[PDB]
DNA sequence: GCTTTTTTTTTTCACAATCCCGGTGCCGAGGCCGCTCAATTGGTCGTAGACAGCTCTAGCACCGCTTAAACGCACGTACGGAATC
């Protein structure tokens, strides 16, 4: 028969790998899109330094993989391996980022 | 003619950071230890990162250190890690860590 | 040649210097001198700002190495504050008998 | 020149997938991708907008990764590496 | 005429009271001697101004309640009504107050 | 000296009733009475490291206030 | 004979004047009134050093009412923000037609 | 105690991913160099703040009341947490 690793074994796999580099793991020109359809809203006409839409990315994907680490200890609080909506908001409660 | 690090033994310019002191709108006026005193504290803890940067840039089997590095060394460390809180090192990752219930049973 | 770039500032001589005393045969990288920038940087305003306000709480006009000491132990966790207060202690005593 | 797309999707599955192993999850409910869209829309609004206005302060027409780095200090978010 | 509230009424008649009153819900004294015996580890034979100890029970009761919120929530996000230690150490591991 | 425990259940529960909370186990009251202690070391250290910079021996309100502004926890109504 | 108290300054007539404008029938109790008035020092303060990293970031030597209303755009959330900016324009508006 | 079925734990490989080396090539760390501007020296001048002296404030210690609050036990209900689906 042909194999297949059980649901999660592969899972734990990438979170090795992932834990273990640093490169970005968002796509770079659709996070540089995202960025300046969301300078528009702001200012029309704007430009960037590529640097600084790189200094956002990092900052992003930073703060992303931080509320990932705070919401996978609300599930794992809630007797759960799977991260959920309601786990992130609470998350994001407590840090006190919104009300 | 010598250098104010010179004659307080440091490598850190004592000078600039006199001048970042006055320029920087901390106080009117600036002690002359101060920036003796400032230099080397900034000389103390940029030596403190290197070394365990160094440490795990060896561990690595690299002779260059990189942001990794310079994670692994603060992140590792119970104290430069509280310093840096709230600090973002860019291309520094993040120390492998599965929570324990994650693993599948282990025998 | 055209202009000739404008100049900016920099530790990164003085990481250098600092790295080869710690670890000779050890180098680092053009992000990585950054860091340290940004590092050192980022403990300058910590420091000084804390001095400031030690001497303004105080009503005095002069950041003393005092000023710098206090919020040397008010910013730094225990084992670092100690060696910070050593070092500077250590390096303002040889200044002062250098003249 | 020209007004922008509908982009926020680009931040794909994979990606959210792949951001949410490097924080350690094993699992990831189907309604995990659009909420964390929202979060990560939110966040970035939240920049940016600081980022222009320290822009705008200076009266220049490019955002400069100064004024992102202002920006992420003020926010709390401290990044090093990019300046300052 | 055996009259008795069920378990949890008396409970919440105490929310209502206490949400509603801005009084200091710690006795002073005791607080006094912790603050002064906490002290003593820093600088012996200090003294306090009385309105020292009073900002500084105002701060701890402050931090205390606020907690006890986030805690209340970490409770509930386990489908608990009964706040347990585990949920104080997740709050503050949120919260950025310990690893 | 075991002051810490002048922080009573009674105290305790207070607290957590104005924090919304209805039913509490046994083993948080020490939990709490931790958690207390290392807030108000962070809280003392910090107020008393300005009143020896002041060079006195008698710990100010405004002592605690910088402390607590340090701590990011800024206190209202004490001479801010 | 005895004179001895100080003289520490406070907001506290203005913010009994400002006081008698928006209700002029009720007073302040001492407590209250000291809130108040950390309260502008804080912001104060807050809106302050932004206008002075402002300025030392756009290496100038002059905080101007520029800084003050980019620091209260930063500092405030949108609707304040925005009667803060609109309050502060007025101001200097009829300051500069004045004197 | 018997006896069969599940059920658990162990055995035997087959595979797939990961790891590790040497090889190859590219580019950025590293350092040299030449010039500039920012630190240093060696002056003077003013006042910040160290210091001593004094006032008197508010911090401390102790006493004895009168409660309100803590405590410590008796009793049971509703809640947590295991098990099953
Ligand atoms: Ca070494
Ligand atoms: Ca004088
Ligand atoms: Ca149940
Ligand atoms: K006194």
């Amino acid at each position: 028969k042909p194999h297949r690793y059980r649901p999660g074994t592969v899972a734990l796999r990438e979170i090795r790998r992932y834990q273990k580099s640093t490169e970005l793991l968002i796509r770079k020109l659709p996070f540089q899109r995202l960025v300046r359809e969301i300078a528009q809203d702001f200012k029309t006409d704007l430009r960037f330094q590529s640097s600084a839409v790189m200094a956002l990315q990092e900052a992003c994907e930073a703060y992303l993989v931080g509320l990932f680490e705070d919401t996978n200890l609300c599930a794992i609080h809630a007797k759960r391996v799977t991260i959920m909506p309601k786990d992130i908001q609470l998350a994001r409660r407590i840090r006190g980022e919104r009300a | 003619a010598k250098t104010r690090s010179s004659r307080a033994g440091l490598q850190f310019p004592v000078g600039r950071v006199h001048r970042l002191l006055r320029k920087g709108n901390y106080s009117e006026r600036v002690g002359a230890g101060a920036p003796v005193y400032l230099a080397a504290v900034l000389e103390y803890l940029t030596a403190e990162i290197l070394e365990l940067a160094g440490n795990a840039a060896r561990d690595n089997k690299k002779t260059r250190i990189i942001p990794r590095h310079l994670q692994l060394a603060i992140r590792n460390d119970e104290e430069l890690n509280k310093l840096l809180g709230r600090v973002t090192i860019a291309q520094g990752g993040v120390l492998p860590n599965i929570q324990a219930v994650l693993l599948p049973k282990k025998t | 040649k055209k202009r000739k770039r404008s100049r900016k500032e920099s530790y990164s001589i003085y990481v250098y210097k600092v790295l080869k005393q710690v670890h000779p045969d050890t180098g680092i990288s053009s992000k990585a001198m950054g860091i340290m920038n940004s590092f050192v940087n980022d403990i300058f305003e910590r420091i000084a700002g804390e001095a400031s306000r030690l001497a303004h709480y105080n009503k005095r006009s002069t950041i003393t190495s005092r000023e710098i000491q206090t919020a040397v132990r008010l910013l730094l966790p225990g084992e670092l504050a100690k060696h910070a207060v050593s070092e500077g202690t250590k390096a303002v005593t040889k200044y002062t008998s250098a003249k | 020149r020209k007004v922008l797309r509908d982009n926020i999707q680009g931040i794909t599955k994979p990606a959210i997938r792949r951001l949410a192993r490097r924080g350690g999850v094993k699992r990831i409910s189907g309604l995990i991708y659009e909420e964390t869209r929202g979060v990560l829309k939110v966040f970035l609004e939240n920049v940016i907008r600081d980022a222009v206005t320290y822009t705008e302060h200076a009266k220049r027409k490019t955002v400069t990764a100064m004024d992102v780095v202002y920006a992420l200090k003020r926010q709390g978010r401290t990044l090093y590496g990019f300046g300052g």
